[PDB]
């Protein structure tokens, strides 16, 4: 479990601060997305987030993250089916706040080890 | 680099009067603009990004619009707690702001009062001459103050102090003329020269030296 | 909420340092980008510099590079802006912001921390009585000059004489010191048979003059 947080976390701190260099003007979305614990590691929570936003994003970091995830994942759970916005801004933000709940998931559970 | 102008630095506005506060850019920035409230003592505050979004808990009195280089900032109907100063900021690139227009409330006009003061003794002591031109309760702000020394208009050793609008909306300000103690005794007729909307001919406050 | 707190403010000479620290809570402060903006007696604005959420990107305003730097310790929730080779045009109120991505909106602000570069040092005002040059009133005055760094409080006959007070913003001489002009209208009855005196108090010297008109 700590080795999963430890693949992860260089994964999703390049994402979240490439996204904040090229990404100008994106708003607050003020939402919470991304459920981090159950308690261990909430992958059925955040798998679907990072597969809807695949497709947006870089999706070669994004399968590494999901192959990781899949290893927290009981087979049974199901996974909500995510939607996104449609608005571009709103799109942004979506991605945005993903990317910084993530990070902080992470951070949160290595404090806990 | 993208420049942000706000030609008005400030702007006199009445309680119940729609204010349009005007924004442009040197380049495109598209609808990446924002704008800021300030008054004294406290940090600036988001009022409306993206050109036309209100932030949250903004009141709807307040509204942005233009996208391009145009952009107007406005306050559909004035309220008291709404004298300040407003800035814009574009984020299309590296964050600039504009120069700030500061609101303040028009009333009926006002003449000053002017008062003079020679330099004091104990302060030629020191080598300095300070002549002192005190203005109280103007309106409107704009104001000419015009220093003459036997007769020669000064355009060196002036420094002048507005105050922020008053509690009545008046105005007040301070211009004092500064030289060597020795060049002040020098010279005799000092005046101080003052051109207002409120006076209908120019008001001299004058004193001489040798008195 | 969301909380932003500076410090570390103070008075230097032109080519000293100083290092600001801004303390965040209420939010998980690696998540966000943070921005230091300062805004200089004139009351412009003008964006210092910004570091992304673990400090891979940092972008500075022209007039600070080479001399400012900013940094973050995510462990701790502070924003540093190390401050070097500072000169007088740095004197400003140094505020911590909250962004989103690195070219944004200022949404969230501290208080503020105030940075005063200055080649003069801490100087005490000189206090000169002002008096008239008849009538049914008379003014009085009091320049207060040549102190640093601000402010004075000025008051009148040992403050029991507050109406017809009016004392001016102070302005900056070019020696980096203040002054500013005290006045008072009283009734002519009350001058010149009694005395006026102002009461100029500067904290920063810890000094008191009183100085009869």
């Amino acid at each position: 479990v700590r080795k999963i947080i430890l693949e992860l976390q260089p994964l999703s701190r390049g994402l979240l601060e490439d996204y904040q260099k090229k990404e100008t003007g994106v708003p607050e979305s003020n939402r919470t997305l991304l459920l981090c614990l159950t308690p261990r590691l909430n992958s059925s929570a955040i798998l679907p987030y990072f597969r809807a936003i695949r497709p947006l994003s870089d999706k070669n970091i994004i399968d590494k993250i999901i192959e990781q995830l899949d290893k927290l994942k009981f087979q049974h759970e199901p996974e909500t089916e995510i939607s996104v916005p449609a608005d571009t801004f709103e799109c942004k933000s979506f991605i945005l706040t993903i990317l910084q709940q993530f990070s902080a998931c992470l951070e949160s559970v290595f404090k806990s080890l | 680099e993208i420049v942000m102008t706000q030609t008005h630095k400030f702007m006199s506005t009445s309680v119940g009067d729609r204010v349009n506060i005007t924004c442009k850019a040197s380049q495109d920035v598209g609808a990446a603009l924002a704008w800021y409230q300030q008054k004294p003592g406290q940090a600036p505050k988001l009022l409306i990004y993206w050109a036309s979004n209100r932030a949250t808990g903004v009141p709807s009195r307040f509204s942005g619009s233009g996208s391009g280089t145009d952009f107007t900032f406005t306050i559909s109907s004035l309220e008291p707690e709404d004298v300040a100063v407003y800035y814009c900021q574009q984020f299309s690139s590296y964050h600039t702001f504009g120069g700030g227009t500061k609101l303040e409330i028009k009333r009926n006009d006002a003449q000053p009062a002017v008062y003079l003061f020679q330099p004091s003794p104990d302060q030629l002591h020191t080598g300095s001459a300070s002549v002192v031109c005190l203005l109280n309760s103007f309106y409107p702000k704009d104001i000419n103050v015009k220093w003459k020394v036997d007769g020669v208009i000064q355009d060196t050793g002036i420094q002048e102090s507005v105050t922020e609008q008053d509690k009545d909306s008046t105005y007040s300000l301070s211009s004092t003329l500064t030289m060597s103690s020795t060049e002040y005794l020098s010279h005799e007729l000092y005046s101080c020269e003052i051109t207002h909307k409120s006076l209908p001919s120019t008001l001299i406050k004058s004193f001489q030296r040798s008195e | 909420e969301v909380q932003l707190v500076e410090s570390g403010g103070d008075l230097v000479k032109p080519g000293g340092s100083l290092r600001l620290s801004c303390v965040a809570s209420g939010f998980t402060f690696s998540s966000y980008v943070m921005s230091w903006v300062r805004q200089i007696p004139e009351k412009r604005l003008e964006w210092v510099a910004t570091i992304s959420s673990f400090g891979s990107y940092t972008y500075y305003v022209d007039a600070v590079k080479g001399r400012f730097t900013i940094s973050r310790d995510n462990a701790k929730n502070t924003l540093y802006l190390q401050m070097n080779s500072l000169r007088a045009e740095d004197t400003a109120i140094y505020y911590c912001t909250r962004q989103t991505t690195m070219i944004a909106w200022f949404a969230y602000w501290g208080q503020g921390t105030l940075v005063t570069v200055s080649s003069a040092s801490t100087t005490a005002p000189s206090v000169f009585p002002l008096a008239p040059s008849s009538g049914s009133t008379v003014a009085l005055a009091c320049l207060v000059s040549g102190y640093f760094p601000e402010p004075v409080t000025v008051s009148w006959n040992s403050g029991s004489l507050t109406s017809g007070v009016h004392t001016f913003p102070s302005v900056l001489q070019s020696s980096g010191l203040h002054s500013l002009s005290s006045m008072v209208t009283v009734p002519s009855s009350r001058w010149p048979s009694e005395t006026f005196t102002c009461n100029v108090v500067h904290p920063a010297s810890n000094t008191k003059v009183d100085k009869p008109v």
